[PDB]
RNA sequence: AGAACCUUACCAAAUCUUGACAUCCUUUGACAACUCUAGAGAUAGAGCCUUCCCCUUCGGGGGACAAAGUGACAGGUGGUGCAUGGUUGUCGUCAGCUCGUGUCGUGAGAUGUUGGGUUAAGUCCCGCAACGAGCGCAACCCUUAAGCUUAGUUGCCAUCAUUAAGUUGGGCACUCUAAGUUGACUGCCGGUGACAAACCGGAGGAAGGUGGGGAUGACGUCAAAUCAUCAUGCCCCUUAUGAUUUGGGCUACACACGUGCUACAAUGGACAAUACAAAGGGCAGCGAAACCGCGAGGUCAAGCAAAUCCCAUAAAGUUGUUCUCAGUUCGGAUUGUAGUCUGCAACUCGACUACAUGAAGCUGGAAUCGCUAGUAAUCGUAGAUCAGCAUGCUACGGUGAAUACGU
């Protein structure tokens, strides 16, 4: 067969996408998506790239991912999805870029500076 | 006074640790690093002279 | 200054829930709020048999203020029509505030009671709407020839 | 808090051994910080140097929960005007 | 309020005045260098050196003092530097190859000028004329602008003050400057007199 | 993995000096041999030292330092007393931290 | 950015006098350690030996020793930060502040820097007896947001074979790692706008109007702080305002305030199972497995100068059971007991575990603080300092929204 591979980066995490057309089924790290996301019922947001792009679908997916919390990496899949769907055909880019899902976010945490401490709280003043 | 404590931290001691690590030039014992054995202000100031390998730029 | 909405929360398929859950998540724990909101929305369907959509929509309809006041300057206060975004924000805000003030021991039953009693055009959220609509649109005399 | 063992000042030992084999004394000069009371320390009048003047304290049998470490505090009224 | 540009330009537009193998044991070699940095005053006092560079290989020491008067330090025909090595290894306890090095545009440097101005301030010379003639000579030598500040009780007088006569451009908040900052101190009968000379002599990289 | 090899590790505090030294050593190594391994980078450990811009009070105005440390790895296969000299002969400039091994 | 001692300046006592210590002369000497005694130690009282080592032709020269004489002296955390150098805060990253040539005005001054438009910005355009320049905002630098080339070990396993395992054969496609560049600069278009500045929208792109952040803090103000880092003028002390040691003390206790931590619980309590980080540190340091112990910890010894091994299970979180509104299996304060580690000694004053008690406290008044998106709220982690001791600091990651109508 044929396989399309594009990376996904978000929130100090890394995604190695393996996209192969099919009936549609994902097993992240040889483990199903429901077996990897707490709780969670937000995988339909991960299916939005399949709902607006390649309507309705679907393609089988295998992925290996490590680093960062579950939200940042469960959201890193979509940019690899978009890259692979653009690699498949440039037609899908017009529907992708009007909604995003390809532009990898450039926003992460910030350093820390005097005023913050063990918890991310600013200091007070001397009243009275 | 500081002058006799240069000898105090130099002479032998009754047992293992009645010592404290102070800077060789600056007499201030507080806020010193074992990697260099220089105090707070002296090592900051020598960093600006560009003598000790490494940097002061920060912003990291 | 814009809003930066949140789009999908197909649990259950709806949009107001998506904005609602983001208020109950005290100290940034979204799963607990999602679970309890789901349990409460299944409960409100269980007792007094109906669909969650009808009860929720008509409940937030009975508790959404349409006129509201704002102060400025002696002491005067201009009644002002509320934007739909701020309308729903205030509705959900006061709904959750009075669900907290209800004070029940259950994960879900307090919210079910709140929304289903609002479905009867009664309740503390309805009380807040009535109080605001009584103080407002009764003193619209002075600041009506203004913004 | 030592399970390694007791830690009686050897110096106090050397003096008290001769002090105890023959007739004891009712006054003793020492520093008594690196030691403690043990069964063989009974019947003496040691003096922990509180810092200003060492005060002789007579050894009793019943001080097992208490020890030689300290009996005459340096705070010494109080430091405060009021009381406990 | 302000900081020293040599502390900000470093790592980018200039290497460090000392170099050695970067083993994690820093105290031994750093305080060996400290002894050199102390003892070099005994050559600064008469030669008015600029700054010493110290490379340090495995088994050797190779240093270089930036001075404008080698004669004083090199001896007639080498009569001094070998004796410098003899009195150096007595505390270094390691071999060394001292290599005197000359600076180009000898009297344009900062530390030489600062030391000079402190010097004629030692023997009760007026502050205005010294700095004016210094800055005029520096502008003769070719540069885009220099600054000179003096501090303390000027003219041996009442409570301290601070003055400056700056000319030309002296970019400070920029980052490609490679400006030679320096500093000096001066005592005649009262307190101490410090100076803060500044120069700016073109944009250039070490690479 | 078993094989004939020579492995070296490089340390310096300037990326330009360390990579130029690595380049010249690779040149000499493949000059008197072949199949040399390139200047493989390494996560280049850093340092940090928090210090207060102050003399007597005001810890609020803190300021930071670091000591960046480049590390480099080169491997050589099929040794010879020629690559031995190519390693132990030329390391200049002497800010770099070389340790010859096998 | 580590007060048992030490640190510590102060207190009590015992002690010292070229002194604890630094240079100099004479005088010598290579330099000492372990024991006996006194002593809380300091110190000594003795054994004993530290023993001309580099250069010697009998001397010597010499790094280094030596005790005494010993005069310069040393020494002072002794005063003055209102004499100072230097250094550091604040106004405040506020956008301003000035100088040269000319002109006007008897002059002080103005003039530019004024006026319109415009900007986060004295940023820019136009006009104007002002024209130029400097310091400053900008950027110049570091980091982060994307791609490409270079190079593949300790990193990775996509094609495979195998394995507890990327552990090994291989692989460098991918990720990653660090060097260099590419990229975002009103850059292009349309409209507005004195055609200009500039503004608005759109495309493109990973990233459009200094992208996000950091470093940087103008002339100067607060006679701001520091003579206790240091240096230093002037003044003061010296058989003591200096010096050594032991113990005490910086930690007291009717209370006031600040800062923060933990609770006053059903988004919760306890137990069980279970997935997901980054950064940093480690040589005589990291302590793997195993065994022992309820436990703090103990034996053990592999590996480890570091992409290799360790710290190090990440935690919150998810699946379950139970608890069912009480001062509650809430809270975990106080006390006693039994133990663990460091240090010689945890008694005034170390930390930790188990058992025993289970306090106030059921969201807080007047008043008040912080915060415009990865922020707050919230959860953990590591480091520094460190014989042992951090609710503090620095740093790292996890999770993570509400609203900003408008001046």
């Amino acid at each position: 067969q044929v396989e399309y591979r594009g990376t996904g980066r978000r929130k100090n995490s890394v995604a190695r996408v393996r996209l192969v057309p099919g009936e549609g089924n994902i097993t992240v790290n040889n483990r199903d998506v429901r077996e990897y996301l707490p709780f969670e019922s937000l995988i339909l947001d991960l299916n939005q790239p399949f709902d607006v792009t390649e309507t309705k679908g679907n393609y089988d997916v295998l992925v290996n991912v490590h680093g960062g919390g579950f939200t940042g990496q469960a959201q890193a899949i979509r940019h690899g999805i978009a890259r692979a769907l653009l690699e498949a055909d440039p037609e899908y880019r017009g529907s992708l870029k009007r909604a995003g899902l390809l532009t990898r976010d450039p926003r992460m945490k910030e350093r820390k500076k005097p005023g913050l401490k063990a918890a991310r709280r600013s200091p007070q003043f001397s009243k009275r | 006074a500081k002058t006799s404590m240069v000898a105090k931290q130099q002479k032998k001691q009754k047992y293992a640790v009645r010592e404290y690590t102070r800077c060789e030039r600056c007499g201030r014992p507080h806020s010193v690093y074992r990697k260099f054995k220089l105090c707070r202000i002296c090592f900051r100031e020598l960093a600006y002279k560009g003598q000790i390998p490494g940097v002061r730029k920060a912003s990291w | 200054v814009p809003k930066r909405d949140v789009l999908p929360d197909p649990i259950h398929n709806s949009k107001l829930v998506t904005k609602l859950i983001n208020k109950i998540m005290l100290d940034g724990k979204r799963g607990t709020a999602q679970r309890i909101l789901y349990s409460a929305f299944d409960l409100v369907e269980q007792r007094s048999g109906r669909d969650a959509l009808e009860v929720f929509e008509e409940a937030i309809n009975n508790i959404m203020p349409v006129l509201e006041v704002k102060a400025r300057r002696s002491n005067y206060q201009v009644p002002v029509e509320v934007r739909p975004e701020r309308r729903t924000t205030l509705g959900l805000r006061w709904l959750v505030n009075y669900a907290r003030l209800r004070g029940e021991k259950t994960m879900e039953d307090r919210l079910a009671n709140e929304i289903l009693d609002a479905a009867n055009n009664t309740g503390g959220a309805v009380k807040k709407r009535e109080d605001t609509h009584k103080m407002a649109e009764a003193n619209k005399a002075f600041a009506h020839y203004r913004w | 808090s030592i399970k390694k063992g007791p830690f009686v000042d050897e110096h106090l030992m050397k003096k008290v051994e001769a002090q105890e084999g023959s007739e004891k004394k009712q006054v003793i000069k020492t520093w008594s910080r690196r030691s403690t009371i043990f069964p063989n320390f009974i019947g003496h009048t040691f003096a922990v140097y509180d810092g200003r003047k060492h005060v002789p304290v007579y050894v009793t049998e019943d001080m097992v929960g208490h020890k030689l470490g300290e009996f005459a505090p340096t705070r010494t009224f109080k430091g405060h005007v009021a009381d406990d | 309020q302000k900081i020293n540009p040599i502390g900000l330009r470093v790592g980018i537009i200039r290497d460090w005045e000392a170099k050695w193998y970067a083993e994690k044991d820093f105290a031994s070699l750093l305080h060996e260098d400290l002894k050199i940095r102390k003892f070099i005053d005994n050559e600064l006092k008469e030669a008015s050196v600029s700054h010493v560079e110290i490379e340090r290989a495995a088994n050797r020491i190779n240093i270089a003092i930036h001075t404008g008067k080698p004669g004083m330090v090199i001896g007639k025909g080498g009569s001094e530097i070998e004796k410098l090595r003899n009195k150096l290894n007595a505390l270094t306890d390691k071999k060394v190859h001292i290599n005197v090095i000359e600076i180009k545009k000898v009297d344009l440097d900062a530390r030489l000028v600062a030391e000079n101005i402190a010097r004629q301030l030692e023997n009760r010379a007026s502050f205005r004329r010294v700095q004016k003639q210094a800055i005029t000579r520096a502008m003769k030598l070719g540069a885009k602008g220099i600054k000179t500040q003096v501090s303390g009780r000027l003219g041996g007088a009442d409570i301290a003050r601070a003055e400056q006569y700056s000319e030309g451009t002296v970019p400070l908040h920029t980052l490609r400057a490679d400006i030679d900052y320096a500093h000096a101190e001066a005592d005649t009968t009262y307190g101490k007199l410090g100076v803060k000379v500044w120069i700016y002599r073109g944009e250039v990289l070490p690479t | 993995m078993a094989k004939q090899k020579i492995r070296i590790r490089l340390k310096a505090y300037d990326h330009r000096v360390i990579d130029q030294s690595a380049e010249k050593i690779v040149e000499t190594a493949k000059r008197s041999g072949a199949d040399v391994s390139g200047p493989i980078p390494l996560p280049t450990e850093k340092s940090v030292y928090t210090i207060i811009r102050a003399v007597h009070m005001y810890k609020d105005s803190r300021e930071q330092f670091e000591q960046r440390t480049h590390k480099r790895l080169i491997d050589i296969v099929n040794p010879t007393p020629k690559t031995v000299d190519a390693l132990m002969g030329l390391n200049l400039p002497s800010g770099v931290d070389i340790e010859i091994k096998l």
